RNA sequence: UAGGGAAUAGUUUAAAAAACAGCAGAUGGAGGUAUUCCUCCUUCCCUAACCA
RNA sequence: AAUUUAUUAAUGCAAACAGUACCUAACAAACCCACAGGUCCUAAACUACCAAACCUGCAUUAAAAAUUUCGGUUGGGGCGACCUCGGAGCAGAACCCAACCUCCGAGCAGUACAUGCUAAGACUUCACCAGUCAAAGCGAACUACUAUACUCAAUUGAUCCAAU
RNA sequence: CUGUUUACCAAAAACAUCACCUCUAGCAUCACCAGUAUUAGAGGCACCGCCUGCCCAGUGACACAUGUUUAACGGCCGCGGU
RNA sequence: AGCUACCUAAGAACAGCUAAAAGAGCACACCCGUCUAUGUAGCAAAAUAGUGGGAAGAUUUAUAGGUAGAGGCGACAAACCUACCGAGCCUGGUGAUAGCUGGUUGUCCAAGAUAGAAUCUUAGUUCAACUUUAAAUUUGCCCACAGAACCCUCUAAAUCCCCU
RNA sequence: UAGGGAAUAGUUUAAAAAACAUCUGACUCAUAUUCAGAAGAUGGAGGUUCAAUUCCUCCUUCCCUAACCA
């Protein structure tokens, strides 16, 4: 929006009556075109699960042209009206204590999606004798996949792990969702000689 | 015109009145001291140059 | 439609000048009226919509003289009869 | 105060970090910024993956600092080498600089075995050592510390306490 | 005029060396704790002024 | 010629508008390991690209135009010359006195740093504006300085406005 | 060359003109055009015949790394002696 | 745009002779308007008489339509756009403005002529000067001595001041 | 009649230097070319400045421009 004032003056008109308008006051200068502000976000409330933004009954800030243009139109998201903040408000406390289930944060949805789609390559080093127990499995989901996973949460086949081979690690995020990732086994190469040896040479 | 040789200086006082005066000097000497009346304090004191104000 | 001074200088001359609305055409849905209208608005109309927390609130709660659309009088004479009905 | 130079400091300013683990008990470690954090709980961490992943126990830690070894005025400080030994000095050492000059100066600090007191203490030393090229109080001389083993990722270490 | 920046042998560069010009040759000048820290002045550049 | 780019066209930015990808140069000197490879002497940190047009806003450059003006003196006008200030003759002796009359100059410089303040009475370029000289007094200097409104002929520019 | 012009003081050597040349444009549903570079438009010059020499420093235009371009605006020399 | 410039739609006219091909020649109708005289409030706000250019073509012409003044149209004559186009006409703004010219209406008496300054000013203004009216109270005019410069060639006629 | 510009060695230029011409030598059988040497100048007059081609002024010679409107 274009916001102009006056350069010239208007004289006071009183109490009930209109102001004396010259064609000098018709000059005016741009105090500011409004388009060229700094953009502000939209605060919405989550319906359904978006893939980045969040989950249901999640106050989310998002750019408005995403608001506006997908979220809003498609009912993935509702204004974060007084009335729309109780009713989710609301639900908040039965899933926490009543029938309605806890379900997955935003980034537990995120790390399932990734989980049931990877392979973990569990280099373990040839000189060594070497066993397999959680914390170890734990530090290579971090350092090869990227997935920081608490010792407590895997469970390993159970049966002690000395040979290079083909295993399955049933992984549980955030305590609802158990998935079954595969697992491989292999010579531990350092990460200098691997990259040199296949991303280089292919 | 493009002939120049003078210069006018405000010269300050140093006895923190404020107190300033302005003196023509030759450009080519150096930054003028000068012993001054100054009427804030009513006796003469130590004025020293600190702007050029203009070319004379 | 108004003048301006060139250089925003009094003494520089006096030029006719016309600030124009960016428009943009947009597609709301009504609630109310269960219908979908593709409508040429502009970014402060959005931005009330959005304060209002949609079109059926700001048709219903926008002055006439704010609305400034026979458009959207119409909008409203349709949702209030709905809801007098 | 070269673009790239003083971008570049604004933005390791900008990389954000928390405190704490997540609420998640698995998350991605894109989801969630850089959290450990205090230099005791970092060596000792750092001796948990010397197990985890079998390596020697004693092993040359590379803490990397990333201080602003520039920025003094809009002329910018230079590159040198205040020797000074630490108080256990590992199995004067120097305090080598970039050669891209980008602020990060590779240093090692102690062998892992080394335990964690003398290695918080030994961090410490350096810490008044390389602010002695720039200890003006004018512009900060620290923005970010890496501490790392030599087969282990570096670790963010909450330094602000320690820098004065 | 305003600030910003700069000044090495006659000339142009380097960290007291080479190259050209004609074995000579230099750290614009002054002051202070030394081309390399700071300050004032000269010359020049840059950028913006030069309205009334 | 001065002023201007509203308008038209181009370009830039903002505005508006979808997503596609996230990064590799070992090497054992010693030792281990049947291999394939590992231990030590670092294996960190770190995201890039990126939405064509139309429309709107702000700039820049063009095009094409718009508004307005084109001083005076002058043995007619033009051309040439001249336009303010001071000294001399014309103007012989209080003042004043012209010509595109006769001659010569000025648009500073130098020394001070009380070229500080204040105040009777006067002069005055024929108006006004501006300009000029000053006792006493205060404060200084001073009992060696033709010391007290500096030498000097002109040596210069109103109001508004701008800088501070 | 036929033609054209100042109706009402100029009919001409002025304009147009066949011809020659320069410039711009790779394309469709209202001109150009229901056309498509042997085309269309913007200009110069003035059939034909012999010709149209030198110059891109300046201005303009074009082009970008220098630069290119006069049938673009235009220009195309002295002084002394034998 | 009933004139005229150019254009659009659909019409019309062009004998005779030569050549038979023609923006070809001679020459009617027809179009134009070279030269001379006449005419000049005329027959005519552009004509008449004779003489001339063209006359199958870029020809002439009837009808309806189109382009409109910051414009149109133009084989550029600054042509033509309703008798007067360097840009039409009408109405309105409008009682435009004019330092310029012209004009300014009964009787009678009285006082009344003039240094200069500034000015895009020298065809005008404003300030001085002069002039007019009313009022205040006190000298005005004419002038005796004495008095007002040296430098420099006219040792000028005079002036200034001034009681009586 | 009015206005602007110019004057440098014998010649033509430069900001007191080059080029030739002139004179001297060498090379050639001799001449030229060439090589090595040498000399020579700030139109005139007046003035400022310690110092003036380089700051001003008048004159001479020459060049260029203008000399119109009814
Ligand atoms: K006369
Ligand atoms: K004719
Ligand atoms: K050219
Ligand atoms: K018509
Ligand atoms: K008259
Ligand atoms: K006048
Ligand atoms: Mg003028
Ligand atoms: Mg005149
Ligand atoms: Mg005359
Ligand atoms: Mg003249
Ligand atoms: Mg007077
Ligand atoms: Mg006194
Ligand atoms: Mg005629
Ligand atoms: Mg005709
Ligand atoms: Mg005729
Ligand atoms: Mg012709
Ligand atoms: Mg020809
Ligand atoms: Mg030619
Ligand atoms: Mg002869
Ligand atoms: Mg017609
Ligand atoms: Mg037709
Ligand atoms: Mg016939
Ligand atoms: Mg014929
Ligand atoms: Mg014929
Ligand atoms: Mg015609
Ligand atoms: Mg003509
Ligand atoms: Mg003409
Ligand atoms: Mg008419
Ligand atoms: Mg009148
Ligand atoms: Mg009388
Ligand atoms: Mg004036
Ligand atoms: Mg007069
Ligand atoms: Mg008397």
């Amino acid at each position: 929006t274009v916001i102009v004032e006056r350069w010239w003056k208007v004289p006071l008109a009183g109490e009930g009556r209109k102001p004396r308008l010259h064609r000098r006051h018709r000059v005016y200068k741009l105090v500011e075109d409004t388009k060229h502000r700094p953009k502000e976000n939209l605060e919405l409330i989550l319906t359904q699960s978006v893939e980045n933004v969040g989950v249901r009954g999640d106050l989310v800030s998002v750019k408005k042209s995403l608001g506006r243009n997908r979220l809003l139109p498609q009912g993935l998201a509702v204004y974060a009206s007084p009335e729309n903040k109780k009713l989710f408000e609301e639900e908040k406390l039965l899933r926490q204590e009543g029938k309605l289930e806890k379900i997955q944060t935003k980034a537990g949805e995120a790390t399932v999606k990734f989980l049931k789609s990877c392979r973990l390559e569990v280099g373990m080093k040839n000189n060594v004798k070497w066993e397999l127990n959680p914390e170890i499995v734990a530090r290579h989901f971090f350092k090869n996949l990227g997935v920081v996973v608490a010792p407590h949460t895997l469970k390993l086949p159970e049966e002690p792990i000395t040979r290079w081979g083909e295993y399955w690690c049933e992984v549980t995020v955030n305590g609802l969702d158990t998935v079954r990732v595969p697992m491989s086994v292999v010579n531990f190469e350092k990460p200098k000689t691997k990259r040199y040896k296949y991303w280089l040479a292919q | 015109k493009s002939k120049s040789k003078n210069i006018l200086v405000r010269m300050v006082s140093e006895a923190g009145t404020g107190f300033c005066f302005n003196t023509k000097r030759n450009r080519l000497r150096e930054k003028l001291t000068l012993l001054h009346y100054d009427p804030v304090v009513k006796q003469r004191v130590l004025f020293v140059e600190k702007k050029k104000i203009r070319s004379l | 439609l108004g003048q301006i001074y060139a250089n925003n200088d009094k003494l520089s001359k006096r030029l006719k000048k016309v600030w124009k609305p960016q428009l943009f055409e947009r597609e709301f849905y009504s609630e109310i009226l269960d219908k979908k209208f593709t409508v040429t608005v502009t970014m402060r109309t959005l931005d009330l919509i959005d304060e209002a927390y949609g079109l059926d609130f700001y048709i219903l709660k926008t002055p006439k003289e704010d609305l400034c659309s026979k458009f959207g009088m119409d909008l409203k004479r349709g949702m209030l009869l709905r809801l007098a009905r | 105060t070269p673009d790239e130079k003083k971008d570049e400091i604004e933005k390791i300013k900008a990389y954000p970090y928390m405190e704490g683990e997540p609420e998640d008990d698995v998350y991605l470690k894109r989801l969630y910024p850089r959290q450990i954090y205090e230099v005791e709980k970092a060596v000792h961490l750092l001796k948990k993956f010397q197990i985890l992943d079998f390596t020697s126990p004693k092993q040359s830690v590379y803490l990397d600092l990333t201080l602003d070894m520039a920025l003094g005025k809009k002329k910018n400080v230079e590159p040198f080498t205040s020797v000074l030994s630490l108080p256990y000095p590992f199995a004067g050492h120097e305090i080598k600089v970039d050669e891209e000059r980008e602020n990060f100066l590779q240093t090692k600090i102690a062998t892992l075995d080394m335990s964690s007191d003398q290695i918080a203490a030994n961090l410490q030393a350096v810490i008044n050592e390389v602010c002695r090229h720039r200890p003006l109080n004018l512009g900060p001389f620290v923005v970010r510390a890496f501490l790392r083993s030599s087969t282990s990722e570096g670790l963010l270490l909450k330094i602000d306490p320690l820098l004065p």
